[PDB]
């Protein structure tokens, strides 16, 4: 049984100590996995956050002659606003016509 | 493939009791026959001595053996025994294991009957 | 068990047993029998568990083969007479009856089989009497050679030896038939309680936590439903809930100043163990204030701390 | 890079019917390890 | 006594749709607003089923022999309680222990016994023209029963037995399963106002009982009733009634529950690949784009073995 | 630049990624 | 004689969204759908589509150059 | 062995099931390994 208790009240230690020897094997190899997929992502954010930290240090707080870094067009300003679990940057620009 | 290990042969005074045996083992009874013996004569042919339904009480017996001999066996031990009681002197001949087939009456003929080499049994006097 | 006569391994009689109870420990603590080998469960545990029925199975064999009475164990009988699965659950009971069934001559009663075209699946009895055929030519039905009746008679002797001494066998099935529970062990019911974290055995199911009133509905058969992960949350009426599991963080000025300390408690309502609650839990050993500073020690949700 | 995908089963089962009955005994790994790859496969095409 | 009703018109069978019937709560578990893929025996959707006619008009009486392989979905459309029960088993001739589940004018009647079920069972009402009244008068289904094990009964009741006029008004749907030596029965009763078809929509076959009989049914027949007012095997009326037939199969399904412990929708991971992915993501609505469901594999044929050119045979003839 | 180890084609090809550049 | 594994591969389901419609196309990864309207590609075979020689922007990308849409 | 069809074709289920129960316990470990070497090398390539 994928339950513990139903094994603790059904059998005696020794085989309960060979079975539980297994249900551990999974409840770990499912975790060491999770941590990774939830560690790795914890970095992709960072390289997706720092970049988002640079903009509010380059595009919002100032002007940048760089293209496609503070939006499309010759940058003029960048007004930011919030999010639940992120940031947003509103880039104002210069579109010739 | 159906062998009949005999036992109890030899000479014996006229009027004694004994236990001869016939056994088959490792054979996986298919499934239950009658089992008994015949009695040929140095001059005369074999005689219908008795029968007993393998792993079953039902049996047959010859007029001579039917009073002073009993055929008894153990399929657990995988043998049979015609108690050589009262050992009539006429019991002077080689006695032959006889494998009766699935039916108990058929043995009465005895032609296809399987056999053991034959325990010579002379009842001396 | 006190049944005078017992059916045959090839007609091994079996019985359902529900709407009842079983002070099993006797069968263990009688010790009057040879084997009470219990797979699946713990013989010394069958008082608290319980089930909905028991397929009581009884047959007789030579002690020589009770070892054949083992799941996945190979044995002609176990191959052609009585089969167990690879995942059985239950206990095997078998005992001598030499004293009760033997008689001079070989008790030709208890019939048993030898051959088959195949091995029986678990619990798949076979009574057949058709003539076993080893020859390509079918006898259709003249037994003899390469045409066979399939069964032989032990014929136990008053003297026969142990491996040929006849031991009666009974076999019990407790196949975790969970949907309702009807057949159960000996135990003394107890008074229900709510709003207090309490262990429980509701109809054989162990858990723990608090017991609060259900609001949903079930059906006249439904005994319980589980939320996800197969986690029961109601039984027979009630809804279930664990009792609080929280985390523990200790806060400090750093040793070099002091030894006084703060207690953090996570996602909890500290009425439920001076005091202070947050969106982070509750804090024992500090004061909520109305001033305004810079954050030295963070808790969360707005609450920092310092001297 | 090269978008790699692997049938979680054929690796573990090699075209038995038995094995499949067992790997399902090990959880939903036949489910995760796929997403964990696709998440790369599409990401790249986006990276381009 | 076994009499062979006739004047029965012969006619090939009919066939019809399976618009989302043959589903059932597989377990005795409860759930709320959750989706669970309970792999178990169910019915395949939008498949075929059988029709049979019991119409006044012929007399076109349908009560034949049929199989119970691995599952059943029996249907009843009625106006006067026409369908009264079932006779199952493997031989029906009082040899093998067989089953019946029966509903007579007084009693549900449930017996697992060695009845000698013969050619043409039936039950016949008797109708009194002097005083308008229908009454059970006839039961001739079996002939012999020596030894049997289980039966079961309810408290008696009173039944209509009167023949009404109009269109089909009651949708009855039953179930029959054999497993674990039990016999898994569920059901549902829904009312309709149709004329001649099986309705559409969904329905959740709640459970009733699981008969523990440990027998080996292989085929069966049904139990409706007949009316009378000709000869023993000519003098009878059928009454407007028809049933439908489904056979159950192992299919990966997924069940839409509610805030209630109820079922309202379900899908099949095997019917129409659209659905197949609908499980791969585990939902009943999919969002624009590609999704990876399964793996293709051909399966082989003409297995072979071809060993060295033998062409040099052990010289037995030389022996 | 087989036993369960497949590979996928990309949404963009050499000739399609080449044109971007040309552009 | 050379040996080879009879064809294998994966299924992909093409959907614009049940929030739009029910129709669906089938992709068999890297196969010639002789071994099974029709459409062939360097991604496999696409069943349930129309080989439109037009040009459009991408909504549902199969591969090797082919998206698909509604 | 490392070959399945054989292992089945040499035994009866019970051990034929544990034999396979081990073979699994390394493959899935083999896969999760490759994967975690295929995520990273697919993360890096992103930074590129
Ligand atoms: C209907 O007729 C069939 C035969 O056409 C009957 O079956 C016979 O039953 C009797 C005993 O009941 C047997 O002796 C015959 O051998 C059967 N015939 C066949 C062809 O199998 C059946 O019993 C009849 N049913 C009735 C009159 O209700
Ligand atoms: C419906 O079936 C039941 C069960 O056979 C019948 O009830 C039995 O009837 C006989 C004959 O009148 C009585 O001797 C029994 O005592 C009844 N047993 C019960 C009520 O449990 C019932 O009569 C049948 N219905 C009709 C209309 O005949
Ligand atoms: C259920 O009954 C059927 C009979 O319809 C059994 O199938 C038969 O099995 C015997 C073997 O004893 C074969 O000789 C027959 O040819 C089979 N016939 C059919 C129609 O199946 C089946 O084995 C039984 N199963 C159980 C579990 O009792
Ligand atoms: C199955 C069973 O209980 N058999 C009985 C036992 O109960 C009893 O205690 C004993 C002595 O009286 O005789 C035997
Ligand atoms: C894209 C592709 O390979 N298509 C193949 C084609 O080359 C081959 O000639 C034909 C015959 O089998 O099958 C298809
Ligand atoms: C803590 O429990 C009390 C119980 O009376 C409740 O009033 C209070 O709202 C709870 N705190 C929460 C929900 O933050
Ligand atoms: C079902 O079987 C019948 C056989 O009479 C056939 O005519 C029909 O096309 C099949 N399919 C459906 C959906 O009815
Ligand atoms: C169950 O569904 C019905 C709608 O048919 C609704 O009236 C009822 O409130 C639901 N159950 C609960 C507990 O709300
Ligand atoms: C999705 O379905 C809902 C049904 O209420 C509809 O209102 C909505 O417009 C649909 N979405 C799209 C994009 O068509
Ligand atoms: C696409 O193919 C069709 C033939 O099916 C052809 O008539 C059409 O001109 C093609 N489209 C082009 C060349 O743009």
């Amino acid at each position: 049984s994928s339950v513990l208790n139903d094994i603790l009240s059904r059998l005696d230690p020794p085989e309960a100590e060979v079975q539980i020897d297994r249900l551990i094997t999974g409840r770990l190899q499912s975790l060491q996995t999770y941590v990774t997929q939830q560690l790795i992502r914890a970095a992709e954010i960072r390289a997706s956050a720092n970049l988002a930290a640079t903009k509010m240090s380059e595009c919002v707080l100032g002007q940048s002659k760089r293209v496609d870094f503070c939006g499309k067009g010759y940058h003029l300003m960048s007004f930011p606003q919030s999010a639940p679990h992120g940031v947003v940057f509103l880039h104002v620009t210069y579109v010739p016509a | 493939q159906v062998q009949l290990v005999e036992s109890g042969g030899g000479s014996v005074q006229a009027g004694g009791s004994l236990k001869l045996s016939c056994a088959a083992s490792g054979y996986a009874s298919w499934a239950r026959k009658c089992i008994g013996w015949f009695r040929q004569a140095p001059g005369q042919e074999r005689e219908g001595v008795a029968a007993i339904f393998d792993f079953d009480g039902s049996t047959y017996y010859s007029d001579s053996v039917k009073g002073r001999f009993t055929i008894s066996g153990d399929n657990a031990k995988n043998t049979v025994s015609l108690q050589m009681n009262s050992l009539l002197p006429k019991d002077t001949a080689v006695y032959y294991c006889t494998v009766a087939f699935g039916t108990c009456d058929n043995w009465y003929r005895g032609r296809g009957d399987y056999w053991g080499q034959g325990t010579q049994v002379t009842v001396s006097s | 068990f006190n049944a005078t006569r017992f059916a045959s391994v090839y007609a091994w009689n079996r019985k359902r047993i529900s709407n009842c109870v079983a002070d099993y420990s006797v069968l263990y603590n009688s010790a009057s029998f040879s084997t009470f080998k219990c797979y699946g469960v713990s013989p010394t545990k069958l008082n608290d568990l319980c089930f909905t029925n028991v397929y009581a199975d009884s047959f007789v064999i030579r002690g020589d083969e009770v070892r054949q009475i083992a799941p996945g164990q190979t044995g002609k009988i176990a191959d052609y007479n009585y089969k167990l699965p690879d995942d059985f659950t239950g206990c095997v009971i078998a005992w001598n009856s030499n004293n009760l069934d033997s008689k001079v001559g070989g008790n030709y009663n208890y019939l048993y089989r030898l051959f088959r075209k195949s091995n029986l699946k678990p619990f798949e009895r076979d009574i057949s009497t058709e003539i076993y055929q080893a020859g390509s030519t079918p006898c259709n039905g003249v037994e003899g050679f390469n045409c066979y009746f399939p069964l032989q008679s032990y014929g136990f002797q008053p003297t026969n030896g142990v491996g040929y001494q006849p031991y009666r066998v009974v076999v019990l099935s407790f196949e975790l038939l969970h949907a309702p529970a009807t057949v159960c062990g000996p135990k003394k019911s107890t008074n229900l309680v709510k709003n207090k974290c309490v262990n429980f055995n509701f109809n054989g199911l162990t858990g723990t936590g608090v017991l609060t009133e259900s609001n949903k509905k079930f059906l006249p058969f439904q005994q319980f439903g589980r939320d996800i992960a197969d986690t029961t949350d109601a039984v027979r009426i009630l809804d279930i809930t664990p009792c609080s599991f929280g985390g523990v963080s200790v806060i400090t000025p750093g040793t070099n100043t002091s030894n006084q300390v703060a207690v953090l408690y996570q996602d909890v309502n500290c009425t439920e163990v001076n005091v202070f609650q947050t969106r982070a839990g509750c804090l024992i050993g500090a004061e909520h204030v109305n001033n305004s500073y810079e954050c030295d020690i963070p808790i969360g949700a707005g609450i920092c701390a310092s001297y | 890079m090269t978008k790699t995908s692997v049938d979680c089963t054929m690796y573990i089962c090699g075209d038995s019917t038995e094995c499949s009955n067992l790997l399902l005994q090990y959880g939903s790994f036949c489910t995760q390890l796929n997403r964990a790859l696709t998440g790369i496969a599409v990401e790249q095409d986006k990276n381009t | 006594q076994c009499v062979n009703l006739t004047t029965r018109t012969q006619l090939p069978p009919a066939y019809t749709n399976s618009f989302t019937r043959g589903v059932y709560y597989p377990d005795k578990v409860f759930r709320s607003s959750v989706l669970h893929s309970t792999q178990d025996l169910f019915l395949p959707f939008f498949s075929n089923v059988t029709w049979f006619h019991a119409i006044h008009v012929t007399k076109r009486f349908d009560n034949p022999v049929l199989p119970f392989n691995d599952g059943v979905y029996f249907a009843s459309t009625e106006k006067s309680n026409i369908i009264r029960g079932w006779i199952f088993g493997t031989t029906l001739d009082s040899k093998t222990q067989s089953l019946l589940i029966v509903n007579n004018a007084t009693n549900v009647v449930i017996k697992v016994c060695e009845f000698q079920f013969c050619n043409d069972p039936f039950l016949g009402v008797y109708y009194h023209k002097n005083n308008k009244s229908w009454m059970e008068s006839e039961f001739r289904v079996y002939s012999s029963a020596n030894n049997c094990t289980f039966e079961y009964v309810s408290q008696p009741f009173l039944m209509d037995l009167e023949g009404k006029q109009g269109n089909f008004k009651n949708l009855r749907e039953f179930v029959f399963k054999n497993i674990d030596g039990y016999f898994k029965i569920y059901s549902k009763h829904t009312p309709i106002n149709l004329v001649r078809d099986l309705p559409q929509g969904f329905s959740a076959l709640e459970p009733l009982v699981d008969l523990p009989i440990g027998i080996n049914i292989t085929r069966f027949q049904t139990l409706l009733a007949l009316h009378r007012s000709g000869d023993s095997s000519s003098g009878w009326t059928a009454g407007a009634a028809a049933y439908y037939v489904g056979y159950l199969q192992p299919r990966t399904f997924l069940l839409k529950y509610n805030e209630n412990g109820t079922i309202t929708d379900a899908v099949d991971c095997a019917l129409d690949p659209l659905s197949e992915t609908k499980c791969t993501l585990k939902s009943f609505t999919v969002e624009k784009g590609i999704y990876q469901t399964s793996n293709f594999r051909v399966q082989p044929t003409e297995s072979i073995v071809r060993f060295p050119n033998i062409t040099n045979l052990c010289p037995f003839g030389e022996v | 630049l087989f036993n369960g180890l497949t590979v996928l084609p990309p949404l963009l090809t050499d000739e399609m990624i080449a044109q971007y550049t040309s552009a």
